[PDB]
RNA sequence: GCACAAGGGAGCUUGACUGCGAGACCUACAAGUCGAGCAGGGACGAAAGUCGGGCUUAGUGAUCCGGUGGUUCCGCAUGGA
RNA sequence: GAUAUUGAAUGUUGGUACAGCUUGUACAGGAUAGGUAGGAGCCUUGGAAACCGGAGCGCCAGCUUCGGUGGAGGCAUCGGUGGGAUACUACCCUGGCUGUAUUGACCUUCUAACCCACCGCCCUUAUCGGGCGGGGAGACAGUGUCAGGUGGGCAGUUUGACU
RNA sequence: AGGCCCAGGCGACUGUUUAGCAAAAACACAGGUCUCUGCGAAGCCGUAAGGCGAAGUAUAGGGGCUGACGCCUGCCCGGUG
RNA sequence: CGGGACCUAAGCCGAGGCCGAAAGGCGUAGGCGAUGGACAACAGGUUGAUAUUCCUGUACCACCUCCUCACCAUUUGAGCA
RNA sequence: AAGCAGAAGAUGCGGAGCCGCAGCGAAAGCGAGUCUGAAUAGGGCGCAUGAGUACGUGGUCGUAGACCCGAAACCAGGUGAUCUACCCAUGUCCAGGGUGAAGUUCAGGUAACACUGAAUGGAGGCCCGAACCCACGCACGUUGAAAAGUGCGGGGAUGAGGUGUGGGUAGGGGUGAAAUGCCAAUCGAACCUGGAGAUAGCUGGUUCUCUCCGAAAUAGCUUUAGGGCUAGCCUCAAGGUAAG
RNA sequence: GUGGAUCCUGAGUACGGCGGAACACGUGAAAUUCCGUCGGAAUCCGGGAGGACCAUCUCCCAAGGCUAAAUACUCCCUAGU
RNA sequence: GAGCUGUAAGCAAGCUUUGAUCCGGAGAUUUCCGAAUGGGGAAACCCACCACUCGUAAUGGAGUGGUAUCCAUAUCUGAAUUCAUAGGAUAUGAGAAGGCAGACCCGGGGAACUGAAACAUCUAAGUACCCGGAGGAAGAGAAAGCAAAUGCGAUUCCCUGAGUAGCGGCGAGCGAAACGGGAUCAGCCCAAACCAAGAGGCUUGCCUCUUGGGGUUGUAGGACACUC
C-alpha cells in the first residue's frame, strides 16, 4: 500500500516519497521502527499542509532578505585609518572590521562568514566588497578609507 | 473458529471428481492469529486474509 | 437357374441417377423384400427397347450423444450472434 | 508445485518513463537509389588531399566509422545513367549496444513477520496459556484455497445366459 | 498317595488359546536377524488441540520374519518393491 | 466401630484457557474420589427379637471455664505455630 | 375453479380459466386444405360420411405402502467393560515335605592363585502334594437338578499366579500370548428407537349364491429362460351384415 | 416550487478466474443468487436487468434497516357436531 | 341458602339461617430435590463461611438472610514495566442458563433401504435424524421488479396457467414462472452531502470525534441560493 516515508528509503525521503511498499512489509517494518505512516486523506492532507508551509516561510525569508540587502548595499560607507609614507598602511581592515563598521554606522547585521575578504586591503582608496547575500545573487559594498589624524 | 471482524467460518460442501461423484466435503477459511487491536488492547486473535487486506491495523 | 446365355469376349459409357410410387410377400413390434408406372436430366442403341448395381439368396446392428457439408427454417424486447 | 499469510538487499534477463544511435545497391553508375516537400548551395586552422588501426555492416559490392599523423582545399545543381539525384528537418523498426527508477521471474545473503515441545520475570500457591526480556532458526515451516502422483488403509459396486 | 520299559515323529522348556465340540504338532516365549527413527524422534489415538513413545534419548524405542543349544542360511537383483 | 465434620492414587469434574460446522473435546488452578494412610473401650451380664450401642465396674481421645492450682511473661517480651 | 353471502349445507354471484367446433407442416407459414416435393404430377395427414361438453355409477390404469402377512440386510441417533478381553491404583491368598546352586568359612596343596574335599547357604517361571484355579479321559444327563452340570481319576499349585474393591478402552469401534476369540446366555461385525407398513421377478392365504360363455402350457424379443410386452386362444358391447 | 456554476446518493464491492450449492436447470450455449479462496470498477458525463454475448430501446438505483393484514399448527380451555 | 367433615360403608366426635360444605375473582403460605446457583453429591443426601436471633458459665447446638458462573455499568487497586495495561476486590442488575407439545419455522450439518427391474450420474432427499434461536404465528416484503402494451406498481396466500415450457445415463423420473381472477391493504426511518456547539490533534490554520438540525429519491432526488 501507499505511506508517507519519514526517512531514508535510499536516500532521505522525508519530502513524502510516495510508493507502493508490499503492503505486508510496509505495515510491519514502518510501524515497528515508525520509517513512514499511512497514506491516507488526513495523513496526505497534513503532510501537503507542512511542506506548502515551510515552502512559503523559505520563500518569504529569502525573498524580504535579498532586495533590501542588496538596495542597500548599494550604498557607500567609509571610514578613516592612519598611513605612513609611501603609501604602506599601518594595518588592513578585514572582514570583522567591516563588519563593525556596517554594524556601528548603518545597523545592517551581516554575519562575518556570509560577508568575506580574503585579500585584506592594505591601500587608502575604495574598493567594492562583494557578499554572499544568497547563494545566487550577491551585492557589492563601496567600502573606503582614509588618513586619520 | 471464525475471523472476528466478518462472519467468515468453515462452510460444507460436495466435492464432484469424474463421473460426478458426490463425496462430502469441507471449505475452511484462510485465517491467521495476528496481532490486532479490537478492543482497547491487541489481543492476537483469528482475522481473515481477505479482510486483513487494506482492512483494519495490526 | 443359366447355351433364346445369367458363361466367353470387342466398342461407347457411369442408370452403381434425383423426387416418388398404384399394389403386393413376410412379419407381435421394430425392421426387411419385389414393384409396373409419372416427372427432370442422361448413357447405350438407326430404331425398337434396356439401364434406379453385380444370375438370386449372407458381406451388417437401432436410440441417445458427438463431427462435417447445404438450408424460402426458428432464434426468450428490437437487429445480429 | 502456484497463491494469501510473506519482505530488504547483491548481482541477473525482457518491457515501460528518460534517454545513445544506426541499418538501405536487380542493373545502368564515378558509385550503395527508398521516396515524398522545401533545394542554388554547403564543410573549410572550431583545418583539404594522402596515410595508416580499430568498431560495425554486409546481397564479399564494398561502405561507413571512429584514433590519430599530414595539411588547403573537398562536396554540390549542372554533362550522361535510369522508374526515380546525392549539402540540412524527420519517419517507416529491415539493424546493436550503455546509464537512472519502477516493473515482473529466475539463482544468491540478511532479517521484521510466523513459529516455538529453549529459557528469566510477572500474571500465579499453576510443568495449561499470555504479556514482557533474551536466544534459535526464519520467508522456511504451519495454516486456507487449486492442481498433479501414489493410495484395497477405507467405502459403493460388478463379475451374463443356453446347458 | 506313581505302572513301567524299548524306539521314532513334533515342539528347546514353564506357560496361553477356539466361555459353550478341537488344549494341540497351534500362539507366545528368552535368542537371532533385517529395517525405521538425532528428539517437537519414528510409529500410534484424534477433524485440532491434547496425549502414548517417555519424567526415555541409537546398548533406547517401534515394524516384519525365524524361534533355545551344535554345523550352516548356497546362486539369481532379469521381474516387483 | 464402617464411613462422613481428616489426607490422598488411579479416574472423573474442572473458573480461566486451547481447540473445533454446531453439539462439544482437552486441560491449569481447585475439588471429588479407599479398595490405602492417621484415629479415643474392655469385661461380665440383660430381654423374645438390640447390643465391644443397654445395665454394672474400671478407663481413654478433642475442646471451653463459672472455679482450681503452681510457672513465666506483660516488648533479647510469655505463649501459639 | 378460487373466492364472496349462506345452518360446517343446498342456493345466488363469480366466465379468471379448460375441451371441442380445422387441419397440415419440425418451423416460417397456409388453410379444407396443408407437407413433401422443381412440378397443374404422385404420395403422407384431414373434410366431404359435424358432436362434443359437465356431472354420477361401474370396469381398468398411474402416483401414494396401494392385496394381506413375511425377510435376511442398510443408514442415522442413543445404551452398554455389574459377564467376558486388556490395562491402571490399592489390598489379600498359596496347609506341608524334598532337592540342593551361587556365595561364604575351614583343610589339603601349588612359588602364586589354578584345583580338590569338608562345614553354613537356601537360589529355582525346581520337584511331590492340600485350599484355590483350568478343564482332559471316560460314564449319566440332553422336555436334565443345571438354557453347558454331576461321579472317578487329571495339570498347575512362590511367579507370565489366583482373587476382592475402585477406575479406563463403546461398534465404520475397543480388546486380543491371535481362535474370526470376547464385547451382558446374541458377534465374519453388539443391543434399543426412528427412515419403515424398507424391498422381495419368492412361498402361503385371499370370507355369500345362482346363471350364460369358456382357454392356455404356443411364435419373436428380453442381463432372459419358474418373470415381462406384443401376437395366438377367451369373454362383454356396438356396427358390416351373409361375407365364413 | 424554481437552477443544473459546484458537492452527495450505501467499496475490498459490483463483478472476474478457480472448486461447490440452491434456483424446474444435473456445466450444458447456462442467465440470476449464495458460498470459501485470489484479482479488482465506475460512482450520474454513472451503474444494474431484460436466460451466453454485443449496439438500440425499455424498466430500476443494489452493496443500510423496520413493517400488522390475508398464511400454518393445537398442548390446552368454552360450547357444539 | 340447609346437609356435611371426598373416593368410602362406617365407629367416634364436631359446623352450620350471626349463615357452613360448595362455585368464582384477587391474595398469604409453599418441606427437599430438580437450570439448582455457598461446597460436594450415589435427586430428593452430607458439610461450611459472614451477619441477626434463641440457649449454656463456656465451647458444642439450633432458627432467618447473603455467599456459583458468564455478561453490562460504575468505584478502588492495578505486576512484568516508569506511566499504563492484563489481572484482582466491591455495589448495582423481574439479564441468563432449563423444557416445552411427540405440532407449526428460520438457518448449519445430513444419510441409507428404495426406483432406474443390475448400477456408479440421478431418484430416494435437503426426506428422517442431530444442532442453535425465538413468535403466536415465523420467513419474505415497498422494485438496481415484472413486462414488451395506448403497461402494472410492497409482500404474502388461494384457483388457473400446468403436468405446458424446460431439466434428464434425453432413462427412471423432476418440475416452473409471468400474465389473468381472488383473500387482505401501510408505508416508512438511517447513512452520504451541508449547518450550529464543543473535544482533541496541533493535519501549526487545517483534520476527525462526538450529540443535534437535515434530506431518502430515477418523471432522478437532496445540499446551495432563493419563493413558501
Amino acid at each position: 500500500m501507499k505511506v508517507i516515508f519519514l526517512q531514508d528509503v535510499k536516500g532521505k525521503g522525508k519530502k513524502g516519497e510516495v510508493k507502493n511498499v508490499a503492503d505486508g512489509y510496509a505495515h510491519n517494518f514502518l510501524i515497528k521502527k515508525g520509517l513512514a505512516v499511512e497514506a491516507n486523506a488526513s495523513n496526505i492532507s497534513a503532510l501537503n499542509g507542512q511542506k506548502q508551509k515551510e515552502k512559503k516561510e523559505a520563500i518569504a525569508e529569502l525573498e524580504q532578505a535579498k532586495s533590501l540587502k542588496e538596495t542597500l548595499e548599494k550604498l557607500t560607507v567609509e571610514l578613516s585609518a592612519k598611513s605612513g609614507e609611501g603609501g604602506r598602511l599601518f594595518g588592513s581592515v578585514t572582514s570583522k572590521q567591516i563588519t563593525e563598521q556596517l554594524q556601528k554606522d548603518h545597523n545592517i547585521k551581516v554575519d562575518k562568514r556570509k560577508l568575506e575578504l580574503p585579500d585584506g586591503i592594505r591601500a587608502l582608496g575604495y574598493t567594492n566588497v562583494p557578499v554572499k547575500l544568497h547563494p545566487e545573487v550577491q551585492a557589492v559594498l563601496k567600502v573606503h578609507v582614509k588618513e586619520e589624524a | 473458529r471464525k475471523c472476528v471482524i466478518t462472519g467468515k467460518k468453515t462452510t460444507a460442501g460436495n466435492n464432484r471428481s469424474h463421473a460426478m461423484n458426490a463425496s462430502k466435503r469441507t471449505w475452511g477459511a484462510n485465517l491467521q492469529k495476528v496481532r490486532i487491536l479490537v478492543n482497547g488492547k491487541p489481543k492476537k486473535v483469528y482475522v481473515s486474509a481477505r479482510a486483513l487486506k487494506s482492512g483494519k491495523v495490526e
